[PDB]
């Protein structure tokens, strides 16, 4: 309970990592594409 | 003479801790080594070097290899922040252990006795000591004797042999 | 603890050597 | 090769989602001490719904736990939902339903990608309800203990983090040999 | 380092020997302790799993380190060398009279007690005078 | 209970473990070494005679390249009982300390280059010599191994 | 970040600006305030300035945070909300 | 480094010794207080 805050941080980074990710492999392909 | 137990350097933080500490270093490798390793767009954050590099992290000590992509550097980020918070909060109740276990003075007098009221003191019920107690003109026994005749239930024992069994029970908590 | 990793990386070694030494033969 | 990864693919989600859900349904997460036992109270073993006492006179009765300032609210709120769990099994099921996809439509290679995705987010829904659980527990009736259910939502997260990383691993392959072939073409 | 040495130089990488020879590996394990970073890191399980407990062992120790000596720092504790009277009579360093032609020497001389014959065999092969005249002396 | 000379005899037998395996080497070299010895010597054919004089080289150099590790390792293990006041291992240890010392100062093949030099090597004496010396080796160290071990249990438990 | 990167843009080491753009820059920044290391040092004095004192604040930052909790988590002092009527 | 290493770690565990003793301080607040310590004075009025 001192430290959950940095876990749920830590998470949160994680989930934003990979739709940043997910998000720039689409805008890639689409582009790549045309 | 407490016996450290070995494994006694894990005790500044909890159990559950270190558990989500694994558990997390394990989530932040696979994530890295996904966002590192899934778009055809070469990369050397394959599964076996994230978990070097998050291992290494994890120490403060850096590795050949870093993220260069954003996704990548937002897991490192957030990792090193985790990190740090983690290294700082081990050492800094480690400390507060120690200093603790630096300050604790023992019992070495009547005063001490006398002040403290987390261990019980009770003498036998019919004897020179109660009487001593109970017409003492003196300050540190008269505080004794307004704390004695207290609820203990009964700080006072009817045969020696009870007082010197009572006290062995008590792991330090009678004297 | 630091002794049992020592002692399992030269296990560890070992097997990399022997498996090695297979796939090199094989070649 | 590609057959045995994508078999022990489908395999690791099939047992990670029943751990996950024996976990969710079993009762067995924390054997502790509390004063509703009928006699600092009496032993007891819980679950994320409901607790049962063993040791006792109301021996073998389970009750529904009785949950309940804005951040305890939702952590308790959180808690009593179970949905991270809950979310981290859904997500394992999908993710597996993905993959037998990928055994049928084997031209679409954006799909065992999707069912490493849905496995990883799954493995970190479960890190975070064991955090939101194990932080709920505690209040200010000691030497508690974890129970097996506790340990198999452990090896369902460590299963689905393993086979996010081999059905990414298996798009890799599959993107590198189709591309090779077809620049090669 | 040894252990690193040996790890890199008949289970390598495949090269990986010029790299972890014993010097460079004496440099890496020093530059780990000390918490720099390091020129060159392990690529081999083996070689990995070593500076993997390295690094562990040298985070526990110099947060130990840090942590008692913030304790020290912090609370003062001076110990009295003696706390008895054979403490004394071991200790040679320390050196102990009474006050010549007294009741205490009186004591001393005539005793049957080990440490006061102990005591008494000192004070009698003592250089200079341990005695003394006086009180306030 | 757990004690400076305890975490050296630890460190001891994990070390030991890498004299075992270079004297097994040794052994197995020079039983290659021997194969080809007793067998037939004959260099008829170029091809064959080339290949076995860079067999001979080839397996001279990697126990040459093999032999530092194995002495200065032991004198690790003599320094460390020295540190920690253990005598009577140093004094078991100490005769092979001198015996490597000679051996790898003295150089007594008149070359004076190599401690196993090529030419020299495959003559009948030599090759027995080396192949006694090592199954000795393995043996010393195969006992030192066990004591250490026990030595390490003894000190833990009291 | 932002000095660092104008620093090594327009008075490079002479190439030195694909190095030390916007993103690296923040990147050393942060690997430097978590006392990890560097995939990339500046080589200009300038740069070299303000990679030093900002090793300097890192430095002193941390050692605070980690002092003051220890103070935190070796003295318990419960505050009262309330000392007075008002 | 070696030097580095133990001044980093001195500067760190002073400054926490620093900051825990200014932590510790508890200001007069009664009789009691004053009575025990002797590092301050206190005297009141001759006649009175
Ligand atoms: C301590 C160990 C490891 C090495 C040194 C031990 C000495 C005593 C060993 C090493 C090699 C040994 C020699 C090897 C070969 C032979 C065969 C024959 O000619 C009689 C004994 C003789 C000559 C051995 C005598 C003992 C010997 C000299």
């Amino acid at each position: 309970s001192n430290v959950a805050g940095v876990f749920y941080i830590l998470v949160g980074g994680l989930g934003l990592a990979m739709l940043v990710a997910l998000i720039e492999f689409c805008y890639k392909s689409r582009a790549e594409a045309k | 003479k407490s016996k450290p137990g070995v494994f006694s350097f894990l005790d500044p933080l909890a159990y559950e801790i270190w558990m989500c500490i694994v558990f997390a270093y394990i989530g932040v490798s696979v994530v890295l080594f996904l966002v590192s390793r899934f778009s055809p767009y070469s990369n050397e954050f394959g599964i076996f070097n994230s978990l070097w590099f998050s291992l290494g992290a994890f120490m403060q000590q850096g590795c050949d290899i870093s993220p260069r992509s954003l996704s990548g550097r937002i897991v490192g980020g957030v990792w090193w922040f985790f990190t740090l918070i983690i290294i700082s909060s081990y050492t800094a109740n480690l400390a507060a252990f120690l200093t603790v276990e630096r300050m604790v003075s023992p019992i070495e007098s009547a005063e001490d006795l006398a002040k403290q009221t987390e261990i019980a003191y009770g003498t036998l019920e019919a004897g020179s000591t109660k009487e001593f107690f109970r017409r003492s003109k003196i300050a540190v026994f008269e505080k004794m004797w307004t704390y004695m005749k207290s609820a203990e239930p009964s700080v006072f024992v009817r045969t020696t042999e009870e007082g010197m069994i009572r006290v062995r029970k008590s792991k330090g908590k009678y004297a | 603890i630091l002794i049992g990793g020592l002692g399992l990386a030269m296990l560890v070694a070992l097997i990399e050597f022997c498996y090695k030494s297979r796939s090199e033969s094989k070649r | 090769e590609k057959g045995v990864q994508v078999l022990l693919t489908t395999i690791g989600a099939f047992a990670a989602f029943g751990l996950m859900t024996i976990a969710i349904s079993t009762d067995y997460w924390l054997y502790t001490r509390a004063l509703i036992c009928n006699t600092p109270g009496g032993l007891t073993h819980s679950g994320l719904w409901r607790i049962c006492c063993l040791e006792g006179l109301k021996r073998g009765v389970c009750v529904k736990i009785n949950h309940f300032d804005s951040a305890e609210y939702l952590l308790r709120v959180v808690r009593a939902s179970s949905i991270f769990p809950i979310l981290s099994a859904i997500l394992l099921l999908l993710g597996g339903v993905c993959v037998a996809a990928s055994r049928v439509y084997k031209s679409k290679r954006n799909i065992i990608l999707g069912a490493g995705i849905l496995f990883v987010a799954a493995g970190l829904s479960n890190i975070i309800g064991v955090i939101v659980y194990i932080s709920a527990n505690a209040g200010e009736k000691n030497h508690y203990s974890y129970g097996w259910s506790f340990y198999f939502g452990g090896l369902s997260f460590i299963l689905a983090e393993v086979i996010g990383v081999l059905a990414v691993n298996i798009y890799i392959e599959r993107s590198r040999e189709a591309h090779c072939q077809s620049r090669s073409d | 380092s040894v252990v690193l040495f040996l790890v890199s130089r008949f289970s390598p990488y495949e090269e990986s020997t010029n790299e972890f020879g014993i010097f460079n590996s004496l440099w890496f394990s020093l530059g780990a302790f000390m918490r720099q970073g390091c020129d060159i890191s392990p690529r081999s399980l083996s070689g990995r799993i070593v500076g993997g407990v390295w690094w562990f062992f040298t985070l526990i120790i110099i947060s130990s380190y840090t942590a008692n000596l913030a304790a020290f720092l912090t609370v003062e504790r001076m110990v009295s060398p003696i706390e008895s009277a054979e403490d004394l009579s071991k200790q040679t360093e320390i050196a102990y009279g009474t006050l010549d032609s007294g009741s205490t020497k009186e004591f001393f001389r005539r005793s049957k007690i080990a440490v006061f014959d102990k005591m008494w065999t000192y004070m009698r092969s003592a250089e200079p005078s341990v005695f003394v005249r006086t009180t306030a002396e | 209970a757990f004690t400076f000379a305890a975490f050296c005899y630890m460190l001891t037998l994990v070390l030991c473990a890498s004299l075992i395996f270079f004297v097994i080497w040794h052994i197995i070299a020079f039983d290659e070494l021997r194969t080809d010895f007793k067998n037939p010597i004959d260099q008829g054919n170029p091809a064959r005679a080339r290949e076995r004089l860079k067999n001979i080289e080839r397996i001279c150099c990697l126990l040459r390249k093999l032999v530092v590790p194995e002495y200065s390792i032991h004198g690790l293990f003599c320094l460390m009982f020295l540190c920690a006041a253990e005598w009577v291992t140093l004094g078991l240890n100490i005769p092979l300390l001198f015996y490597h010392l000679w051996r790898y100062f003295h150089r007594p093949a008149d070359g004076s280059e190599v401690m196993y030099d090529a030419v020299s090597i495959m003559n009948a004496d030599i090759l027995n010599y080396c192949q006694k010396e090592s199954w000795c080796k393995l043996a010393f160290y195969l006992l030192s191994f066990f004591y250490y071990l026990y030595s390490m249990v003894y000190t833990l438990v009291s």
